[PDB]
């Protein structure tokens, strides 16, 4: 795909969620668990 | 005109490509103006986004990245106003929609009449499926148009030949979807943006992407403000100076300036402060309410402390109270803006190095009575069991709003009951409480006497059975009314029969019993002037206040009061048997004993 | 830019032609603003009306009738603004300019330039000589060109056409001399004025004269704000409303509005106001002193008695004060505006049926404290010798001044004396003190010392000669500095070499004799407290204020100070009268500190 | 010339001068005495 493992200095990125590394853009983004939101998923989905 | 809020998720997305779409649905359906945000990402292959056409204008960044889609529907969007940057440098940033594998990605951007970014560069790069893209004179669109700073135009191969009927810069491949030049084709007399290559062509100053005639009144966007149907710099205020007289003198037209808009009386949230609509007065100035109006003035030498909230002022950059910044709480009465609890604040934050909140910190916030914005409790300590740190909170102001919603709780496993004893007023927005599977005493709330409008509603689900609560005796105190309670205590019932003393609702008065005594009316009760002499068996002692309304006093009576000595102060008067003062010869005032000089000492 | 005021004459006239001459010469000549009316009667054919030349703009009217000249060499001016109008009605009048039993009189107009008129009619009349200005067409120049405005030309056997080059509309014989129309050859397409038929020719909206191109900095002149060289509606204020936060956050790029102009600086003798630079603050608001600035804030419960003057307010109607309005300043402490007293204040006007004031009624001014604009006073009632009824007048401001003056005293015969004695600044402007025949204290003032900068004069053209008053002996008292005198009293002296009593001036003061005791201070002495021993032989007992300063009272003296009785925790006192603390359980009596030394 | 005697109406209109009437305007012109200006005369003249 477009990302692989996350680098040290980012192992607490991500809360609630598991963190991916995107390697084009060196950028990491999380997917969250569910009913969470939010560039790190620290906050509640209202909508779930 | 229809209005939605956004995102700000950045890349990250929901655990479900179904659930990530029906997001997008729901933020973005039916809306034609986007108060933050527009960012489409993991969006698959077959998906109808047909619903994103009504989208017209954009107050932050458009973020279209990762997808998989071939046509980007986005057929109304005229202009884009920067006023957030993805990574705080880019308005509109487009990149890596394509799957790696497979033959899947964007095509064509669609992009219909887009005209105007009034901040921020462009990226488009990586998108390895797209025909036009970099064809685009991008410099037209973009204001500050110099390619050097943050310009990043990239990307594909096999395509992007123009048809006949466009002379290059195309966005689609037939007679429509040909990109028009507002600003490279104008004369070098034209102000901002032309509708053809003349002087006669060019658009008033205070439009934006161009325009159907040269008027104010007859553009594409507005700039500044949109005064009622035109575009200006500012709006005609309170008062005017005249030239001639050199004073200040009042306007027959002026409109109060709101958000990108103007209008005759700002809402009733609102402050009203120098001709503007502003969500809080300046610290120098008391809040006060004339003839209805709310506005405000400067104070008196002693005022309200009134803190900085989470997301303004001094505490604009952050997203929830923690260990560095709740010392800041300390003597506030008024909080400015939102209080939120996130699981960042209270148990730290190990990528940042925020320490968790000592319990002990959060008794700092037993001083608040008004918080102008929300409430946001999505974290709190596991060992604190109710909400006793803010009991005294009196008002929910409801500035702004969470999504619509003023007080806000959610997944509290670690509380049994809530204990708010000041709380009256939610002022504006909805309640949302769910998912707290160990708190009781919440049901039994009516919820009517705190709301105020009609058009307000709450939200309960999946907290802990009433039921099981009643099974395990979680009951208030047996003068509580229907109206319900926050706890056990006597003094944490909304309501209560019989009488209270302060907080605590009791069932009987000291009109003619125990240690002291008072007299009772409208369920209080308060002491008579300790003067009156305790009546005892049964016998009523005070009736009203002060040293009236009472059987007797144990001091000298004279009139409605009594005094320690008689002869003290002072006419000049003499006491009876009975301790009732009657007149005395004047001067005597080393003591008298009857009507006459010849009684005095 | 040269700015000059313009005279509000009418019709009326000088007795003397060269003076009336020499007159329109020293309001006009050198200068291109009027901040007035340009009044221009009587003038003789043989005159030299060149200096005319300067003048671009006019706040007012213009009014030229009556007058023997051929041209009338205006030929730059550009606007007439229309503040006031003659007879309510018109911004531009010109009528009866021959004689008709000879032959002189106005011929032709000049006025090539003049492109705008922002207010009122137009009316030419009945002149002789003047044969062109019937083909100029007004509606052009006219701000308000419709029928229902008083717009019109009255004639003569003509003068042909000025030439092929212009068709008609013309004021005089050559190409030179026709009228460039500005609004009635524009473009349907632009508001405004244009300087050419197609709409690449039309002006940016906010400027009232021609144009070199479609710019708010490119324009000859204009009918809002000047801010910086670019014509405005309104120029950047102190705050900017930010759409997106909904608050008002600070503007760097502030600037006040003043007159006409925006500006980085308010003068110091105006006060500031909501991002401009005002005379006088609303009714509900109290100036205020911060930082240097003077400011306006909301007053409370008691607010200063602030009071309308003559040419302000409620009565910016009057000319003087007068006995129909001077009941309106009988509780008044500090007047906005000016204090003018002319014949018609003081001897009545008869064409009004208003009355001559009754000379007591003038004490209602006894309570004036400061005069924000000027003084100007020109009759007073024979009976009184002096202007004692302001003696206590503090400051005059100089927010307005009178051609450059902020203090006018003209031909006073019954005044001898002045007699101030609290005014002690005159903020802006000169003083202008003249023919006061029995004035005998106009020479010993250090007039300098009453300044706030050093662009302020005196002068001072005759009075009684200092000779003579010397002669009388008209000298102030003994005590007196070098800074001089108001009138012949102690208490009259602009500052006194020994100490003040209040007031009074005073030898030596009752620091160690008398019936009553003093403490010394930089230029005054000051009682001290009433207890204190009255010591002979140079023995002051006070050093300052209060019974802690003095060193032996004939009362009680506890431990901060002297007391006429110690307080009932209880204390008892010695045989020389020093207060010490009794037991705690005392009511009615004690003699000491323990409890059998307690008295019932 | 243009001027004639002020009607009974205007008798008190000058203060320190003397009265004309402009007749094709029907208003008057008021020619003020020695150091005096002023539509009525009535203010005196800072030049002289
Ligand atoms: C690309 O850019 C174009 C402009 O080039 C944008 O066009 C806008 O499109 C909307 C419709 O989606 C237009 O709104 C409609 O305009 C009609 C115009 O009618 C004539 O009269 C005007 C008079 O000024 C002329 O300018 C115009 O050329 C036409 O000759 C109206 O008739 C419509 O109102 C009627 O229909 C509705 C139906 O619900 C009724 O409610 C009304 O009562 C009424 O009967 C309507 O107002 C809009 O005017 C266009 N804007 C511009 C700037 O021209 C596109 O949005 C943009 N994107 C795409 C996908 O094309
Ligand atoms: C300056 O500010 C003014 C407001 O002061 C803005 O006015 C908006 O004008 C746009 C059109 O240019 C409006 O949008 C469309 O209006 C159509 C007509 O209905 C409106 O008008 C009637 C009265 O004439 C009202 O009774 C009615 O409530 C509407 O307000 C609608 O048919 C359109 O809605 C349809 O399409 C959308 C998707 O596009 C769907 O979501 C709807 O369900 C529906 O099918 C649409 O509403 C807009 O409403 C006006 N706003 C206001 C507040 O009046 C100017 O646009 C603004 N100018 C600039 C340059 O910013
Ligand atoms: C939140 O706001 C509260 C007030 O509502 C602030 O609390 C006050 O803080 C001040 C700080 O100066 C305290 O003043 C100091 O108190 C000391 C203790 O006084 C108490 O105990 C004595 C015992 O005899 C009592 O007499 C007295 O009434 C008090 O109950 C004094 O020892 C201090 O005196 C010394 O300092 C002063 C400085 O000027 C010197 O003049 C003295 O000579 C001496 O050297 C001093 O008086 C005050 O007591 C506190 N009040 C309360 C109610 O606790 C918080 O500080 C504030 N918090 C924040 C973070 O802003
Ligand atoms: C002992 O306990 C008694 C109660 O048992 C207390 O009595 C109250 O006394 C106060 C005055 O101190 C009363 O207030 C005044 O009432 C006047 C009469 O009007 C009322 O009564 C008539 C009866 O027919 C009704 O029709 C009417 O609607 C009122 O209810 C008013 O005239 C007074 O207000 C006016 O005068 C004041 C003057 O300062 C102005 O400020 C006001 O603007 C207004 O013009 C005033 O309201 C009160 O009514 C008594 N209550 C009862 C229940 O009788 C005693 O006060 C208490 N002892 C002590 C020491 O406090
Ligand atoms: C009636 O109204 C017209 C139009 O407003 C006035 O026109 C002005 O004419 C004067 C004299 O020519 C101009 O003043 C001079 O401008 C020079 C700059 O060039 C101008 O002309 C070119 C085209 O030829 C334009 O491109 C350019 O923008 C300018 O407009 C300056 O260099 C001159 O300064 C020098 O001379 C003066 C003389 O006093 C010295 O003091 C200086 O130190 C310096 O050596 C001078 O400023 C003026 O700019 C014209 N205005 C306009 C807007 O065109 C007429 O003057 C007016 N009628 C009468 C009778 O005055
Ligand atoms: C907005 O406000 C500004 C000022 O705040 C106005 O501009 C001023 O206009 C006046 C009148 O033209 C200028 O006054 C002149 O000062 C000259 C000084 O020389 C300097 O400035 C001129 C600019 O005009 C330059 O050309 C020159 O190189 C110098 O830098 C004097 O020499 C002038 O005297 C001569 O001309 C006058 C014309 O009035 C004649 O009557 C005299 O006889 C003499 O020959 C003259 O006094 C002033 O300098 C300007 N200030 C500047 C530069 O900003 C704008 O006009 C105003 N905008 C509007 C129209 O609203
Ligand atoms: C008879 O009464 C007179 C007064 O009429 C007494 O005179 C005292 O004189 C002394 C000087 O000799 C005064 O002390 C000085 O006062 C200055 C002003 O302070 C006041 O104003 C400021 C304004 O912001 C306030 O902050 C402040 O609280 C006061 O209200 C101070 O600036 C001086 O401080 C400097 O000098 C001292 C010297 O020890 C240093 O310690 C300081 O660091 C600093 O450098 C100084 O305090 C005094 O105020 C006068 N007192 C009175 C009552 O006014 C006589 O003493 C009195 N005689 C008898 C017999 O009692
Ligand atoms: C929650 O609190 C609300 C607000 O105090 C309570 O609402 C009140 O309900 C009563 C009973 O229905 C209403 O009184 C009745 O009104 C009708 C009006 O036509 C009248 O005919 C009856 O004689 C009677 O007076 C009352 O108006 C209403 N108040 C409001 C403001 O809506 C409600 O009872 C509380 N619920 C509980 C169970 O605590
Ligand atoms: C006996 O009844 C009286 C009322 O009749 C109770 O005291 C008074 O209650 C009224 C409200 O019913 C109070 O009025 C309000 O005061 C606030 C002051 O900020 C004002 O904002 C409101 O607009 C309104 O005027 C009044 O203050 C109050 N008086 C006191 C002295 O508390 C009383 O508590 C009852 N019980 C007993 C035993 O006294
Ligand atoms: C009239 O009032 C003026 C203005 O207040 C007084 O003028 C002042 O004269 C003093 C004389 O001492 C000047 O102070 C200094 O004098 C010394 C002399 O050696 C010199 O070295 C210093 O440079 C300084 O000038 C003071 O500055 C001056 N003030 C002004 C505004 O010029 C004048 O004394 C008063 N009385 C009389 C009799 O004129
Ligand atoms: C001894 O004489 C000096 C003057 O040489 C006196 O000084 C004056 O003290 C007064 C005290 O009120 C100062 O008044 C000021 O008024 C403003 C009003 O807004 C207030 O904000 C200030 O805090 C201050 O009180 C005045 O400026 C000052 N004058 C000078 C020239 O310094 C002093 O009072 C005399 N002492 C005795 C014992 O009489
Ligand atoms: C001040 O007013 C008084 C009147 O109050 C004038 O005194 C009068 O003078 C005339 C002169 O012919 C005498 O006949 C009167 O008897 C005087 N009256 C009194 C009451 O003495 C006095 O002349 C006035 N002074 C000035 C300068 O006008
Ligand atoms: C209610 O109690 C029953 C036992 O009486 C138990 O089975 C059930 O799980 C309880 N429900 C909750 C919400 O605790
Ligand atoms: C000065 O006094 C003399 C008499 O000593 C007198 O003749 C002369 O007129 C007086 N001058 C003035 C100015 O009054």
């Amino acid at each position: 795909g477009h990302f692989s493992r996350c680098p040290k200095q980012y192992k607490h990125y991500c809360i609630k969620g598991r963190c991916r590394f995107v390697v084009a853009e060196q950028t990491p983004s999380c997917v969250c668990d569910e009913g969470y939101i939010g560039a790190r998923c620290e906050r509640v989905d209202l909508f779930y | 005109q229809s209005v939605c809020a956004g995102t700000e998720n950045k890349l990250s997305s929901l655990s479900d490509l179904e659930q990530q779409y029906r997001a997008l649905r729901k933020y973005y359906e039916n809306c034609e103006v986007v108060m933050g945000n527009l960012e489409i990402t993991s969006i698959e292959h077959n998906r109808d986004l047909s619903f994103l056409r009504s989208v017209r204008e954009v107050t932050g960044y458009v973020l279209v990245a990762l997808n998989q889609f071939r046509y980007l529907p986005l057929e109304n969007l005229r202009i884009i106003r920067g006023t957030k940057l993805y990574e705080d440098r880019y308005a509109l940033a487009i990149f890596l929609n394509y799957r790696k594998d497979g033959n899947f990605g964007l095509q064509e951007l669609g992009l219909k009449n887009l005209t105007e970014i009034l901040n921020g560069g462009v990226y488009v790069d990586q998108n390895k499926f797209l025909c036009y893209a970099d064809t685009i004179h991008w410099q037209d669109i973009v204001r500050n148009p110099w390619p050097s700073n943050l310009t990043l135009v990239s990307g594909s191969s096999g395509c992007g030949r123009c048809h006949k009927s466009c002379t290059g810069r195309c966005w689609g491949p037939t007679e429509n979807h040909c990109q028009t030049l507002t600003r490279t084709v104008c004369a070098e007399q034209c102000d901002g943006r032309c509708y053809g290559p003349y002087v006669s062509d060019c658009c008033h100053r205070e439009c934006a992407g161009g325009c159907s005639g040269p008027k104010d009144t007859d553009c594409f966007a507005c700039m500044n403000f949109n005064d009622s149907g035109a575009c200006v710099t500012q709006c005609p205020q309170t008062f005017v100076y005249n030239p001639t007289t050199f004073q200040l003198e009042h306007n027959f037209n002026a409109k109060y300036t709101y958000g990108a808009f103007c209008v005759k009386k700002c809402p009733h949230n609102f402050v009203v402060d120098s001709s503007s609509c502003v969500r809080a007065c300046p610290s120098s100035k008391m809040e006060v309410e004339e003839n209805g109006i709310k506005m405000c003035k400067p104070c008196t030498d002693i005022c309200p402390k009134a803190c900085d909230g989470i997301g303004t002022g001094s505490l604009m950059s952050a997203q929830t109270v923690d260990s560095s910044n709740i010392d800041k709480f300390i003597n506030c009465t008024k909080i400015n803006g939102n209080l939120i609890f996130l699981v960042t604040g209270i148990h730290g934050d190990p990528y940042n190095a925020i320490e968790a909140i000592d319990p002990e910190k959060l008794n700092v916030f037993r001083t608040v009575r008004e918080i102008t914005g929300f409430l946001n409790i999505q974290s709190w300590p596991p060992n604190m069991t109710d909400f006793s740190v803010f009991s005294n909170l009196v008002t929910i102001g409801g500035r702004v709003l969470y999504s619509g919603l003023s007080l806000l709780i959610l997944k509290q496993q670690g509380i049994t009951s809530l204990q708010f004893q000041s709380l009256k007023e939610i002022s504006a927005g909805n309640i949302y409480i769910t998912d707290n599977s160990n708190l009781c005493y919440y049901h039994t709330i009516n919820w009517t006497t705190l709301f105020s409008t009609i058009n307000q509603r709450i939200v309960i689900r999946d907290n802990r059975k009433a039921e099981n609560c009643t099974a395990e005796g979680m009951v208030c105190n047996h003068l509580c009314s229907s109206d319900g309670c926050w706890g056990p205590g006597p003094d944490q019932c909304l309501s209560c029969r019989r009488f209270s003393r302060g907080r605590i609702c009791i069932e009987s008065c000291n009109l003619y019993d125990g240690e002291f005594r008072e007299f009772e009316n409208g369920s209080i009760c308060v002491e008579c002037d300790p003067q009156c002499e305790k009546m005892e068996d049964g016998l009523l002692t005070c009736h009203g206040p002060g040293p009236d309304n009472c059987t007797k006093c144990s001091h000298f009576k004279d009139g409605p009061n009594c005094v320690e000595k008689c002869p003290d102060g002072l006419i000049f008067k003499y006491a009876d048997p009975d301790r009732e003062c009657h007149p005395c010869h004047p001067n005597c005032t080393q003591g008298c004993n009857g009507p006459t000089s010849h009684d005095c000492i």
